């Protein structure tokens, strides 16, 4: 909706109609750090990927294949979510997982583990 | 400031909720959360090597030192319980000088096997030491080495390259349930194995090659297949 | 007397038999003044023997310097269904030191006593004494005093003939220095490996088995009953304000004759060195260095060890606190670096390697240490054994980082020129040659 | 030879069947009754040091196993604290296990005089065994105030759980310690 | 000759002999035109194969 | 002229209502003004007798999707007579 930006933009008109989708990557499990989360990009799915039969290289034909891992990231959802809306892009937004802080204590370790009752 | 991480906190008694100042930006926490935690919710990460979130609270490898006001030595923050009105302090002399003390100390045993570590492009060890760290290096005596022991077809493990923060073993006694690894030895050349042939027979056991910051566990089918950053 | 605190007349003295002249079992304890009337004694309280420790300013001894009273304060007043435990750290490690398998080996009913005491002054259900796995004939003998005891129902239910219960259970370490810390100990006795716990839990909220319990030295806990029943103020008169008792010496060393005697808490080191054990071998005169205590505190060197009292606040104003109290004196004729770099081997050895600044920094200590023994090392190494000793210090989790970082600080302190000296011989002999 | 993983070996491996003596069972018994029911793993310390007097002086991996069935924990637990401790061998050793001089308020002293003349009067190096399962050189640690340097030790594991002594001797001299070894040959005990 | 990859090539080098617990391989007798230098524990019977150059350690001792 | 006397004059001397944002560090000096007033404040700086803005070194443009005014244009400019260097920026869309 409201494609008129899309219009504007002069890209070519059959790459307007493509779905999208935006989320926020999470963290990844093999490192600890959290200095590469709270941004927001576009996922253009740019499945289609061959194999040149000269050398292995991979080959594509999507020009949309790294722009929005390498460039186009956005600082809040809302604005990634008007920008698929201004270029006309069926967007689908995937809302992020948060890790819940709970009560932990170094004291949890060392348990009185009960009366040694019968049983 | 925002959580950082976007971690959510759960106050289940909204009465208790002692208020602390990390660096002088006062935040509410209930009870419990430890000094690392109440730096986690206020938008502060400090480094960590052998705190995990999911684990039993451990307080070896010194990394998550901070200073507070009323405390003569850096404590550990991240066993530290929270009282309420303290005065943290995590960017200090006292509380930097003590974590390059501490890299120093982990990098000066172990080795030199960045390009062949599968784990070259995603280490907690070097990125932390990029950013907490001296780049000068003082060390240069002989280092030590552990052999390798085989455990698992689908767990590759360089002994050599591990800081002895017993994150592993915590997982299998209580993530896992099974109780085959553990810590052997005393002092420097304290090992880490099974002591035996066996090897880790668990359904989720493969869960200990992304638990373990340094490369020193590291999948054996995704053995040097590809770098992280392509 | 304030003018000087130093000399015993030997009936003031609380350790009798401590050479073992008579016999060490029930009989003798017995008329030797133990298991006198304790009904009596422990009748009146758990607050007044609290009270009366507080009154007597006992400084734990071990090293540690808390005061008893207050120690034994910090234990729950109301069990909450958890019972309280008391574990007496006789794990004697650290060599040098050889005054507790002596109180072990010939007043075992003195321990005894003391440790019931303590569990009446502390709400203890039961009491364990944890000793040091190579003493297994003392183990044996205080095992027989143990059963000795319990026959003539000096422990067990109804101890004593009050209502009072007190069950004491023997455990016996295999050989560790780390074992003898407070936390490690109960981390030994509850089944696993003896590696120290976070201070934050302290033993009054979590200690053994989870329960509530506090960790005394059986130095401590032997003179608990004889300072009840003498009274808690003569204990206070041996000494100076709140550092008053007397204290187990362990000389040892260059000198001649080497005695184990018990004398009072400030005598001065002049008078102790050339009193009971005949003097310093080759005389005063060469007195190299000397360490008050035992081995994890800093060296003096020999213009501060004249004129200086073997108290807690004395010492500790030196920068060379009082642990174990058995002194170590070195003569001019050997050299101080190869007995530091060897002590220095002896933390690297023991350190459980459970923190990075331990495990790491005590090796690195010996390396550099080693490499400078024969001053194969630049002179700046100094400062940067000083900056790696400061890195050690208050990082680790126990106080062994601070024990293996202290020696070498002492060292260079008050003995840096003998390292340029080394450093700048061996400079000289290899430009040289070649 | 301090090794922190097994390899098995044809004198020690996990399938041997290891069993507490009649005779050691009532010790066993008695050293698990000094803990509560539920804490049965800290009597881990008395009985390994129980099953070294009663194999002989060494603990092979078939013992720990016994002990952790004990004491009922993973056997890992019991690999962890035995390893820990410098006290269970875990590699054979003969009947008596001599050590050997101590630490620097020792050598001070000079305690690392007599060291040669153990090794050269059996020929086997340190931490193996002689000819005969009989005799073995292994380090120790001073009691305390050691103030006759050349020290000795034995350990008493010709007899067994019964018959196991730890005895510490004083003023050591190279001719009188090859008395104390020859004393020893035959059976008969040193004075202490 | 060329027929020899260097996976059947670097196994026909005998093993080195070297006494000590650990030893510190650098590749090329030049410690710049090397490799990281490597510290490898050669305590198992088995040669202990240096993770750079492939070469193998054993200890000729015991 | 120093860079911090330019800062204070320009600022005085300035109407309020051109400049909306305005930055001063060693990187340079720097007037965010709106869309509408920047010709003015062009002829302004070109030809005030204090500051004499001659030459314009480049136009510039930066890209920041994520704001309403996705682009800003920034001008470069010099003061041949006076050895400064001002930044003047808008944003466009
Ligand atoms: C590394 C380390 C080793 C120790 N070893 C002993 C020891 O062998 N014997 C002892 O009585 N105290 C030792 N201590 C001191 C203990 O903390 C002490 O036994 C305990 O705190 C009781 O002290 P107290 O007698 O003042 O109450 C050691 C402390 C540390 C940090
Ligand atoms: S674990 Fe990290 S620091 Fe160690 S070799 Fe691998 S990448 Fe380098
Ligand atoms: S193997 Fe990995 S997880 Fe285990 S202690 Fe070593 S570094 Fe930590
Ligand atoms: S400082 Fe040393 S002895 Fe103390 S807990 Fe850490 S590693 Fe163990
Ligand atoms: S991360 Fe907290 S002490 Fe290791
Ligand atoms: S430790 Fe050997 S003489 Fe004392
Ligand atoms: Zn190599």
């Amino acid at each position: 909706k409201r494609g008129e930006i899309g219009k504007v933009s002069g890209i070519p008109e059959e790459h307007l109609s493509r779905k999208v989708i935006i989320y926020s990557p999470a963290r990844t499990a093999t490192q600890s750090g959290s200095g590469k989360l709270g941004k927001w990009k576009i996922n253009f799915v740019s499945t289609l990927k061959w194999e040149n039969p000269l050398m292995g290289w991979t080959s594509t034909g999507d020009p949309y294949a790294n722009v929005g891992d390498s460039a186009l990231a956005f600082d809040s959802e809302e604005a990634a979510k008007s920008f698929a809306e201004r270029h006309g892009w069926d967007y689908k937004v995937k809302k992020p997982n948060t890790p819940l802080l709970k009560v932990k204590s170094y004291s949890d370790n060392f348990k009185w583990k009960g009366n040694p009752q019968p049983e | 400031r925002n959580p950082v991480g976007g971690a959510r906190v759960h106050f289940s008694n909204p009465e208790d909720a002692i208020e602390v100042f990390v660096d002088g930006y006062a935040v509410k926490v209930p009870k419990g959360f430890t000094v690392l935690q109440a730096c986690e919710v206020a938008g502060v990460d400090i480094p960590r090597f052998c705190y995990h979130s999911r684990l039993s609270i451990a307080g070896n490898c010194r990394m998550c030192l901070v200073e507070v006001e009323k405390s003569p030595k850096p404590v550990a923050s991240c066993a530290m319980p929270a009282l309420p009105g303290m005065k943290i302090k995590t960017d200090t002399p006292i509380a930097k000088k003590a974590r390059e003390g501490v890299m120093e100390f982990l990098l000066m045993n172990h080795p030199l096997d960045c390009p062949i570590c599968d784990q070259g492009g995603e280490c907690d060890l070097q990125d932390q030491s990029m950013a907490f760290g001296s780049d000068r290096g003082r060390f240069t005596e002989m280092k030590r080495s552990v052999v390798d022991k085989n455990l698992g077809p689908l767990v590759k493990t360089v002994m050599t390259r591990c800081i002895q923060c017993t994150r592993c073993v915590r997982f299998a006694s209580e993530v896992a349930g099974v109780q085959d690894l553990g810590i052997l030895g005393r002092g420097s050349g304290e090992e880490i194995g099974t002591y035996v042939e066996k090897l880790m027979t668990s359904e989720l056991s493969g869960n200990v090659i992304d638990i373990c910051p340094v490369g020193a566990l590291t999948s054996k089918p995704f053995a040097f297949k590809a770098r992280n950053w392509e | 007397e304030k003018t000087h605190f130093g000399g015993l007349k030997d009936e003031d003295r609380i350790f009798t038999n401590l050479y073992g002249l008579h016999d060490p079992f029930l009989k003798g304890a017995m008329k030797r003044g133990d298991w006198h009337r304790t009904k009596d004694l422990v009748l009146k309280g758990t607050d007044w023997i609290v009270n009366e420790m507080k009154k007597s300013g006992l400084r734990g001894r071990g090293g540690a310097g808390f005061p008893s009273g207050l120690k034994w304060s910090f234990m729950p007043k109301v069990s909450d269904g958890r019972p309280s435990y008391l574990v007496v750290n006789a794990d004697e490690s650290e060599p040098g030191t050889c005054k507790d398998r002596e109180i072990m080996r010939h007043d075992p009913h003195k321990l005894l006593e003391g440790c019931l005491i303590a569990g009446v002054g502390m709400r203890a259900s039961a009491a364990y004494i944890y000793i040091r796995g190579e003493y297994v004939n003392e183990r044996l003998n205080l095992e027989k005093a143990r059963r000795e005891a319990y026959a003539a129902g000096l422990l067990g239910k109804n101890a004593c003939g009050s209502g009072y219960d007190f069950e004491v259970y023997i455990h016996f370490g295999a050989g560790a220095y780390i074992c003898g810390e407070e936390t490690a100990l109960l981390e030994s006795l509850e089944g696993k490996q003896g590696k120290p716990r976070l201070k934050p839990p302290f033993p009054a909220n979590a200690g053994l088995y989870g329960c509530p319990t506090t960790v005394t030295n059986v130095e401590t806990v032997a003179v608990s009953p004889t300072i009840l029943r003498r009274g808690p103020e003569w204990f206070s008169s041996f000494g100076r304000k709140n550092n008053a008792g007397t204290k187990l010496f362990c000389i040892s060393g260059h000198v001649n004759k080497p005695c184990t005697v018990e004398e009072e808490m400030s005598i001065p080191l002049k008078e102790l060195i050339e009193r009971h054990c005949g003097g310093v071998r080759g005389g005063w005169d060469n007195l190299l260095a000397i360490i008050p205590g035992g081995s994890s505190v800093p060296l003096i060197p020999k213009n501060i060890c004249e004129d200086v009292l073997m108290d807690f606040d004395a010492l500790k104003a030196v920068q060379s606190g009082l642990g174990t109290a058995a002194v170590i004196v070195m003569d001019k004729s050997t050299d101080v670096v190869d007995a530091i770099a060897r002590l220095s081997y002896f933390y690297k050895h023991e350190s459980c390697g459970q923190c990075t600044p331990c495990r790491e920094g005590t090796g690195w200590l010996w390396m550099i240490m080693e490499r400078m023994k024969v001053g194969n090392a630049k002179l700046e190494e100094i400062d940067m054994l000083q900056e790696v000793t400061k890195q050690i210090e208050g990082h680790t989790i126990c106080a062994l980082g601070d024990a293996a970082a202290w020696p070498v600080q002492g060292l260079i302190r008050h003995f840096r020129p003998e390292l340029e000296r080394r450093i700048r011989e061996r400079a000289e002999r290899e430009l040289l040659q070649a | 030879t301090a090794l922190n993983y097994h390899l098995d070996s044809p004198d020690n491996k996990p399938d041997l069947p290891w069993e507490f003596s009649e005779a050691n069972q009532s010790k066993v018994k008695e050293i698990l009754s000094y803990y509560p029911s539920n804490y049965k793993q800290s009597a881990v310390i008395p009985l390994l040091d129980l099953a070294q007097q009663q194999n002989g002086g060494w603990l092979p991996v078939s013992a720990m196993n016994a002990v952790a069935k004990v004491i009922e924990v993973a056997p890992i637990r019991v690999y962890e604290v035995a390893t820990f401790y410098s006290m269970f061998n875990r590699a054979k050793v003969g009947k008596y296990h001599l050590l050997v001089c101590g630490t620097t308020p020792c050598m001070i002293r000079g305690s690392r005089d007599i060291e040669s003349a153990l090794l050269d009067h059996l020929g086997v190096k340190r931490g193996e065994v002689t000819k005969d399962g009989l005799f073995s050189v292994g380090e120790m640690e001073c009691m305390g105030c050691c103030v006759n340097a050349p020290m000795i030790t034995v350990a008493d594991y010709s007899n067994g759980s019964e018959g196991y002594t730890y005895n510490y001797f004083e003023d050591v001299t190279p001719e009188k310690v090859v008395e104390i070894v020859e004393k020893l040959r035959k059976g008969e005990k040193p004075p202490h | 000759r060329s027929k020899k990859s260097p996976m059947e090539l670097i196994s026909e080098v005998p093993p080195i002999k070297v006494d000590g617990r650990i030893v510190a391989c650098e590749g090329d007798t030049n410690p710049a035109l090397g490799h990281p230098i490597e510290f490898i524990c050669l305590d198992l019977n088995e040669p202990a194969i240096c993770k750079y150059c492939g070469l193998r350690y054993v200890q000729d001792h015991h | 002229m120093d860079n911090q006397f330019i800062f204070k004059y320009s600022w005085e001397t300035l109407p309020k209502k051109w400049v909306k944002k305005m930055e001063r560090s060693e990187h340079g000096n720097r007037f965010d003004t709106n869309t509408d007033y920047l010709f003015q404040l062009l002829c302004f700086l070109k030809l005030h007798t204090y500051t004499r803005v001659q030459v314009l070194i480049d136009i510039c443009g930066v890209d920041y999707p994520s704001r309403k005014r996705r682009f800003e244009v920034v001008y470069n400019l010099l003061s041949t007579r006076y050895n400064s260097r001002i930044r003047v920026q808008t944003s466009a869309d």
